[PDB]
């Protein structure tokens, strides 16, 4: 719980400079997908707070729903409106409508990260949201890890018995990443010059 | 008198419609013709990539 | 720049309205017991006698007369979920008294 | 024979080789075994590498695997049990319990791998199956020992179609049936598990008339190929030993192309079309072939396949395409126009429909209905331009007919209460040729085209008319 | 240290040692061949072992005997930064192409800088005014953001950024710096000669402008590093100094397209059409390098040539993650008789989401916007038909979003001669106004040719006396 409010790097150390993490465990990178049996149907809304998105395509909880369109149209901007909304169920007493929000960002500025904490503080709502990033400067391997070890830090959240959302912006830079490492190693390419064996770390 | 002019006129610009749809159906077969040519490109490179390594 | 009869001109009507229902701006987000009116004034065709233009202008008002006035309304859609005969009737009232805007 | 003793060399991916010993030879397609604290992980043997060096690609994850570590040769191929002892349970592509009833267990075990049958053990469709879906029964029949095949886009109703045969014709039909999950969501084997024990398909007090083997894309690549080998051998015991004829379901066959062509390019083989496997039509050629009807059982496949892009002349929809005998094109937008099935029947092509397989009236009926709707849609560039208004009455009263049989393609679904809220309804074939019969000779001519939405026969179009008036 | 060797090979323009000693150097260290020709530098970038590595060439090889001498600095190339690089033009080597002899410095630093921290980080982003009226109103600048153009040359890419120095530079003060990634050599003399004579830098006199200019006569190695040798001098200034600053950026398609080059000699398999696999690393580093400190505050403008006009192509679509506001000019409009020739949907700022540029900005923007792409879809059905042929509502549509296209033609103020009309700088509080009347119908009822090639609100009016007569 010590995540909460802090930026981590991949490694899940501190970067922004805030204090040290006061965990209550270690957990991996890669761990395997709950099965069939450790799974139930979704029935829990999830609201966007956007008229649209709510009503012709609705959100629920373990569901994966995929936001596509062109790079930087606002791609964060319809992420965000998401986490500033479930601010209002948050903040209560009812648990099953709580938000414990992941931000991965992988292949970005810090410049523009560093806008977006501010937003968050002034709108109150950097109390529980973690930020996970791999910056653009910093290698192929740690932006490559960046969206796996957020999953990581949800698995804990979820297996607890609270709720929390994950975006992961953007797992098109993630195949780049994968790219840049494996024609290094020379792996032989799947499709368009990205190593096939790319569908297998997105499915899991 | 009024419908006469009213079919010709119709008449005409159904004509010129033709000329002007034409220039749109030459300047699709070059969009048609580009495109042929980046895929063919493309997929070279990537066997190539394969066979390199 | 088809000729259109009436029966078409229903649809293309109805939906210019519909599609600027939807529209919405940047940075502005809104809870369930307040997007569950506005759909019923979309669907159920309140907007259809409403001016394309002002349809923006009325989504607002009418939000800040039902903050006034059925507050009531609002959070027993929000606490129970469902629309009953009574919520939808007192709805269907709240609707017609905007319809002019 | 004696355990064969290999040390691991370099573990690269999914692909990872072992190193043999000599004066013992392994053999293609066996399967090791290697210690691990995840189970057993079972290796396929793919490649020699000359000098007992083979290369091999995972049945299981390849995380935490340990440089230098023994591994022990079966002997032989990838063994699962088979018995009557499947049904109910869901299985892995390893032969182990996923829905946590014990060991799957039974007197006897075969490979997963069977070369084909040759010509002379063949048998032919010559009976009918009966769907209860009515554009389906129509325009597009589907019939016994069958090859059909559900071609669509993106998640368009395929699972929903493939859940309310299931419901059906599994339980109403006397044989077996396999439901194979290659490489599926963890989402979609949960939804399938529930919905087919409420449906009383599985009684798990007793014998069921499905199995599932439910493998699941979080396996590398290797794995998700031969989820589907898995479940067919099930058939096969079924089939063959106990000769009974089986209905087979697998869902999405799209996934074993996939599944295969990222283990092509690591084997050290170029890449060939479109990004596929250059050993597209021969892996295709063997799972299709064996899915054949033949003298010691008939067999009626039901595949499901993604189109990718809602583009199917791409090359691994395209080699699939010619397989399949009653192919459906399930267009999206259909789906979204409220019409369940999103059955698209001027470009569904049937090879069990003709003037003698379900007989001259059946054809002429459903030939009659497809030149009508074909009106529809030629006269669709007329009306655009020039307008609706200037269109002939006697365009308007086929365009009216056509525009009635639109929206009686519509029937309920059963299987649908989230999708759909009105109950299934099963429609013989008999009844289908006479109620589009009578819209023809403008019975329904006078009656709204949302009066046959969400009807059954005939009977339900005619009480249904009653409703509109009050 | 040093570190003797002879050159084994020249493969390509990327030579490989063979050190005669069992010290080695780290990579990116630098090394120098000896030559009665001047020196070559080179950059360790691989060692492919047994004390044979391979090095990025930043000379042309030409005439390389096999068993000949290079040693070892012992650390990466290293530029003169201070103060006194003002007035001066730098190349790559660190040494001046403009001869005024060796460069006063107190400290030289290598080119390659470990990039500023997540917590060094200022959150501003104050609207900062181009004077351009385009500019201001489809996409302004601010104190934090990054713009970038890409297209191909129109109006001439150098150009714009010319405008953009007269305008922005002699209202901002202070420091700029220029950095040209292997730009062609007759215009930097050109432009070196205008500071000069509008008296921004003088040799003789203060100079409040620094320069680095490249040649793209240079080697691939070369012009790859000549973005570095500028980024150096920046980042000395932003922090140690702590001033703030402009960058601007003018050819950085040309910094890909060198790595692109190396990228397959050095012993890589590279991305497919034929890019560097590096590129998502070192496009971060130079983006993250010019991240704006607590210290000074920078804003920088970048161009990018793409050869086919394909933003969708896989090297201008790296450069869009490191840029929160675009200008992109296109080819099209320049050729219609429009100038500038910015494109008008394919524009964004970050502080156009919102009031982040006040309501009435953002609604006339807006607007605009929403007039131009209904233009847009109408465009089919104009040239197989027109518009009389269409609904009357339609007609006047079409009429209007016609004179905004025009309305945006600005003309230049140091390129008046080039395009041939008096220059126009137009506010950005003017912008607001001007653009306000015209969408009520203001001056929507007079001619076409009073839009065409006109500034703010007074020329449009002014332009309908001429034609009157």
């Amino acid at each position: 719980p010590g995540l909460l409010g802090r930026v981590v790097d991949a490694l899940g150390n501190p970067i922004d400079g805030k204090g040290p993490i006061d965990a209550a465990g270690r957990s991996r990178a890669q761990v395997k997908a709950p099965g069939i049996l450790p799974r139930r149907s979704v029935h829990e809304p999830v609201q966007t707070g956007l008229k649209a998105v709510d009503a012709l395509v609705p959100i629920g909880r373990g569901q994966r729903e995929l936001i596509i369109g062109d790079r930087q149209t606002g791609k964060t901007a319809v992420a965000l409106d998401t986490i500033l909304n479930q601010k209002r169920w948050n903040n209560g007493s009812d648990e099953s409508k709580k938000l414990y929000c992941v931000y991965v960002a992988v292949g970005q500025k810090r410049s523009t990260v560093a806008q977006l904490v501010q937003t968050l503080e002034q709108h109150d709502a950097m109390k529980y949201s973690i930020i996970v990033a791999a910056t653009a400067s910093e290698a192929a391997p740690l932006q490559y890890l960046a969206p796996f070890t957020a999953a990581s830090i949800g698995e804990w959240f979820r297996d607890n018995g609270k709720h929390a959302l994950i975006v992961y912006d953007d797992l098109s830079k993630q195949a780049v990443a994968y790219r840049q490492l494996s024609l290094l190693l020379r792996r032989p390419p799947g499709r368009e010059a990205y190593p096939g064996d790319v569908f297998y770390l997105h499915s899991r | 008198q009024g419908y006469a002019a009213e079919i010709s006129a119709r008449r005409n610009a159904m004509d010129n419609a033709s000329k002007n749809a034409g220039d749109m159906i030459n300047r699709y077969s070059i969009l048609y013709n580009r495109t042929r040519q980046a895929v063919i490109t493309n997929e070279l490179v990537d066997i190539i990539t394969g066979a390199s390594s | 720049g088809s000729d259109l009869d009436a029966s078409t001109k229903q649809t293309l009507v109805r939906g210019e309205r519909l599609t600027q229902l939807l529209k919405q701006n940047q940075y502005s987000p809104l809870a369930t017991e307040e997007q569950v009116p506005l759909i019923y004034a979309g669907v159920n065709g309140h907007l259809d006698g409403i001016e394309l233009s002002r349809i923006g202008e009325f989504e607002s008002s009418f939000l800040s007369y039902l903050k006034s006035n059925h507050n009531e309304l609002l959070t027993e859609i929000r606490e129970k979920g469902e629309l009953s005969k009574e919520l939808l009737a007192s709805l269907k009232s709240a609707t017609e008294s905007f319809v002019a805007t | 024979s004696t355990p064969i003793t290999g040390k691991v060399t370099a573990v690269i991916g999914a692909i990872v080789d072992v190193h043999f010993e000599q004066s013992e030879l392994p053999a293609i397609l066996n399967a090791l075994e290697i210690k691990t604290p995840q189970g057993k992980l079972v290796l396929e043997v793919a490649q020699h590498l000359g000098e007992n060096t083979v290369r091999t690609i995972a049945m299981d994850g390849t995380e935490g695997l340990v440089r230098g570590e023994k591994v022990l040769d079966t002997g032989g191929p990838i063994s699962v049990p088979v018995g009557r002892e499947t049904l109910g349970r869901i299985i892995n592509v390893i032969g182990e319990p996923i829905d946590e009833r014990g060991p799957i267990k039974s007197k006897l075990r075969k490979p997963i791998h069977a070369d084909p049958p040759s010509f002379a053990e063949q048998s032919t469709s010559a009976e009918i199956l009966e769907t209860g879906i009515k554009v389906v029964d129509l325009l597009a029949p589907y019939a016994r020992g069958g090859k059909i095949g559900l071609f669509g886009g993106a998640g368009v109703g395929k699972t929903v179609f493939i859940q309310e045969l299931i419901n059906n014709i599994a339980k109403a039909h006397g044989g077996f049936s396999v439901f194979t999950g290659v490489g599926e969501r963890t989402r979609e084997g949960n939804d399938l598990y529930r919905e087919m024990k409420e449906t009383g398909v599985i009684n798990l007090e007793g014998e069921s008339k499905v199995a599932l083997v439910f493998g699941q894309m979080n396996e590398p690549p290797g794995a998700r190929a031969r989820v589907a080998l898995t479940g067919l051998t099930i058939a096969e015991y079924f089939r063959d030993e106990e000769g009974q004829d089986v209905l087979l379901f697998i869902d999405n066959i799209f996934r074993f192309t996939q599944a295969g062509s990222e283990v092509s390019a690591l084997l050290g083989r170029i890449p060939s079309a479109v990004g596929y496997q250059p050993t597209l039509a021969t892996d295709m050629g063997l799972l299709q072939e064996r899915i054949t009807t033949t003298k010691k059982g008939s067999v009626t496949s039901v595949q499901a396949v993604y189109v990718p892009a809602d583009d199917l002349t791409d090359p691994a929809p395209a080699t699939t395409f010619a397989h399949l005998d009653a192919t459906t094109v399930l267009s999206r937008g259909i789906s979204e126009l409220g019409i369940y099935p999103a059955v698209d029947p001027l470009d569904s092509k049937s090879r069990l429909l003709d003037a003698a397989v379900v007989g001259q009236e059946h054809y002429d009926v459903a030939s009659k209905v497809q030149e009508t709707l074909q009106t529809y849609k030629s006269l669709q560039d007329i009306i655009a331009i020039l307008g609706m208004d200037e269109l002939s009455e006697q365009d308007k009263l086929t365009v009216e007919r056509a525009r009635k049989i639109q929206r009686f393609l519509s029937q309920p679904f059963a299987v649908a209460e989230v999708f759909t809220g009105i109950p299934g309804k099963l429609v013989r074939l008999k009844d289908t040729v006479a109620s589009f019969k009578a819209v023809l000779e403008g019975k329904y001519d006078n009656i709204p085209e949302h009066a046959f939405y969400m009807v059954g026969g005939i009977e339900d179009v005619v009480a249904k008319a009653e409703k509109l008036a009050a």
